[PDB]
């Protein structure tokens, strides 16, 4: 049950970065707001949940050298 | 010039805003007769209904002149604003550096003094 | 260069009090005890560690080395004229 | 009582991570402010509580070397 | 569905770049706020979603030298 | 009363950590504020208080070496 | 759709530089605010879009040296 | 008048620590504000007062060594 | 429109640096805000615009030396 | 009058430290505030008159050394 | 038109220096604000405009030496 | 008249020290806001007027050393 | 006209120095605030035009050493 | 007018030093503000005009040394 | 140059405090005020 | 290089003070103002001054008067020695 | 003097405001008779219509001086704001450090007491 949050996170990522993460709403006596996270941590958050989820390899290991 | 330290300060306040806001006024007739005065003009709205429907929509011009140059203006005298003309109705007392001039429109109504 | 050497060494330290001069040296450097202007000379005793309060300081300038290439630069010009005079450099200098 | 807040805090992170960490809500004439922490500290808070909880292996002691 | 946000984000950038990214809009009691994102993180987000999608080549393998 | 102080402090740390430390609450004409402490000071405020109590071993001594 | 894009962007740069990039507008109840960018970032955006577009050479290669 | 004010101050530390340090209290038209102090100095005002009171020792004279 | 926009920019710079870069304008019931720029950026924009324009010489190719 | 000066300072530290340094009061239009003072300088202030007044010794001088 | 431009700058300096450069003016329903520029910016601008215009010498070339 | 200010300043020092330096007194329609200075420079003013005042000795000529 | 405004600038410095530099003034819906300079900038500014005018000497040709 | 200028500035320091420099004054619908000058800068101004005027000596020429 | 060395070496240490000048030496530089020259 | 060496050495100290320069010399560089070539100063002892706050007594450290210049001549002298054929050490 | 540690604060503020704006004036007739008083003068507007229209625009002077000087004033006594004369009509109760003075214009109207 991690893919949907992964899907939710990246979906939350996309609209937040473009124009569509609502910081606060206002209804003339019924208003709220939310804490705003940065984009750096979000990319980390989506990354760490990406690997731990059943998705396959994305980043290989070291690198070989030869002549 | 005056034992305030504030009015003289606010005296500077009015001259600049009168320079920055509003236009000049070409007064006609009256004891001042030909003279030019700077001021800030605005014309709010007012609708009266009288009977059932007798809407007589008009306006109430104002000038906000500085009292030094508009002494003894009296009441019947008129005034031309740019290309259009008005006539003064009330001169308010000075707030400390200036006052408000309440303008009529068209010709002043009669005299009816005596 | 010789005069510059004196002055750069002539001003050993400075004091940064906002009081008057006469009180400052009587509290930071000593002196006073006058007989009866030229400020006041200070006896060269020993130690003499002063008490201070904020807003005052005693800063002694490091100045700078007195031969920052001077002597070697001196030799070069001396060599130049030594060749010009037709006499051996070591004899002239 | 370690499992409940473990799930709660992790869920709280995800709700905070996307858009939903409400710091204050203002009903007409009734408002209340909740101060919010950072995310790294919360992430650390996630790590420390789960390991002290009887959770499975998540860390390995150093690393050996062989030619 | 990767080119849609590719177009959307790229369009958003130009919208953001010139004058048009609405930070917030209010209408007499109806008001919402959108969290702002800087141009840098925006562009460096543009920088990878297109390379992972079927967009054409845009990067080349270092550079060689020859006398 | 130190034991329940730990219980109180441990609980206070937790709900603050997720979302539930109230900065201030206002009812019309009646509002109060509470100073918000940091996390690290609170975290150590947990630390020194439980080791002060008779709580079980939490930390041990320095580690030696043997070939 | 790149030529009109660059033309509009350059016009936006010019008006912002002189006097004419309005950030906030308001009509007695209806108001909007736009996120504001820098000048250097806008100029570099102009440069990169101009070099990418079909406009001719503007920046040449490194200069050599001859005796 | 030393031990009891210490006890009050020690309680004040706990009160300030968790959630209860009243910063600003407001009633209808009547409200007063209390200054805010950091925890460390408050802990200092606790710690250094322990030494200067007649209570039990909590400090030891350095630490020697022996093979 | 190089000459026209360059003259407009120079006049804008002059009025801005003297007294007349209107930050925002408010007439009761309406208000707008024009964004504010720096002065060094405006000056270098003027410089690049004029050197780009077909106006006369403004720069010289370094300088030589001779005994 | 140093003693009462000291006594006022003593309560000044204690009341400020716990909860009682009143930043401001507000009697529905009859409001006044006071300039806040740091804690160190107040301790410094309370330190200097302590020795300055006829109070007993509180700090001895240097420290010897004997084998 | 450089001469009057300098004269305006000359006036725009002294009035700014003492008390006269008005940041903004409010007329109960109508107000306008102007961006404030540094005194250094005026002096640089007035100087470069002064040297370029037709007025006489102000600053000569570099100074030489002689025994 | 040295003692007048000297007594006034030290009284102000004590007044400012505890709680009583009021930066602003408000009565409905009547606000008077004084300026405030730091404690240090206030002591510096204290540190100056008294020494130029012919009061008791407060300074000493450094410190010599004798074996 | 240098000398009279030089005195006026000196007067303005004195007015600014003690209490008289009026920043803003407010009437019923009529307010204006003038831009505020520093003190050092004025001090060097007034220093600038006193040397250029014909008043007495304030500068001397360095200083030499004799013995 | 130096002698009264000395008295004015010196008094201006004293009232500012204790509590009595008015930063601003408000009467309903009529308030004014004054730029708050620092304290250090004034003393340099205080020091400046006393030596230049006919006031007596206050500082002498360095200090020699003799064995 | 020799004179400058004297004075620069002479003022070895310095202490600053809001405390009394006499008191400071008592609590810092040992002093012997317990029993002109400071 | 020699000329540049002269000037760098010829300026040693600087005086920064909003006070009038005449009093600045009197209260800082000793001076003998009790007596337009400004004012000379008598060379004496340390004469440590009491500059007010906001003043400074910066001493310019200048720079190495021969920062490689002698070594640079070595290369040039060798080159010119080749032109004249005479051995460099004889020339230099 | 004042058992509130606040009255001295607000009263001192009252000294500043009167000293920093609102000029000074002197008293004519009354117990104080010749005496110079500094306050803060202002004149708002007030218009009444009476019948069909009898607009009688006038003023409403106010002083706002501290109470100690203005003691034993009563109502019939007059005063002048410099060149212009007035007369006390109503004295506001003490605010805590001062009070307002409401003035007429011209000669006080009769007595009509007994």
């Amino acid at each position: 049950t991690r893919q949907e949050e992964l899907a939710a996170a990246r979906a939350a990522l996309h609209d937040l970065m473009t124009g569509k993460r609502v910081a606060t709403v206002q209804k003339d006596g019924r208003r709220v707001e939310f804490t705003a996270t940065s984009v750096s941590d979000l990319k980390k958050y989506i990354a760490e949940l990406e690997v731990q989820t059943g998705m396959t390899q994305r980043r290989r290991g070291p690198a070989g050298f030869y002549v | 010039d005056f034992d305030n330290l504030f009015d003289a300060a606010i005296a500077r306040a009015d001259e600049t805003i009168r320079g920055y806001m509003g236009t000049s006024a070409t007064i006609t007739s009256g004891e001042q007769s030909g003279a030019v005065i700077r001021g800030v003009f605005d014309d709010p709205e007012n609708i009266s209904y009288a009977g059932q429907g007798v809407r007589v929509e008009g306006s109430s011009p104002s000038l906000f002149v500085r009292t030094d140059e508009v002494r003894q203006l009296r009441r019947g005298d008129t005034l031309t604003i740019g290309e259009e003309n008005f006539w003064v109705d009330r001169v308010s007392p000075d707030d400390g550096g200036s006052c408000h001039l309440w303008l009529g429109r068209g010709v002043p109504p009669a005299v009816n003094r005596r | 260069q010789l005069q510059s050497a004196i002055v750069k060494a002539m001003y050993a330290a400075t004091i940064e009090s906002e009081l008057d001069t006469q009180s400052a040296m009587d509290f930071i450097l000593g002196a006073n005890s006058q007989e009866q202007y030229a400020a006041a000379p200070v006896r060269l005793g020993g130690a003499k560690v002063p008490h201070l309060m904020p807003g005052d300081s005693l800063n002694l300038q490091t100045a700078q080395d007195t031969d920052n290439g001077y002597s070697v630069f001196e030799q070069s010009l001396l060599r130049y004229i030594a060749a010009g005079l037709g006499v051996s450099y070591e004899q002239l200098s």
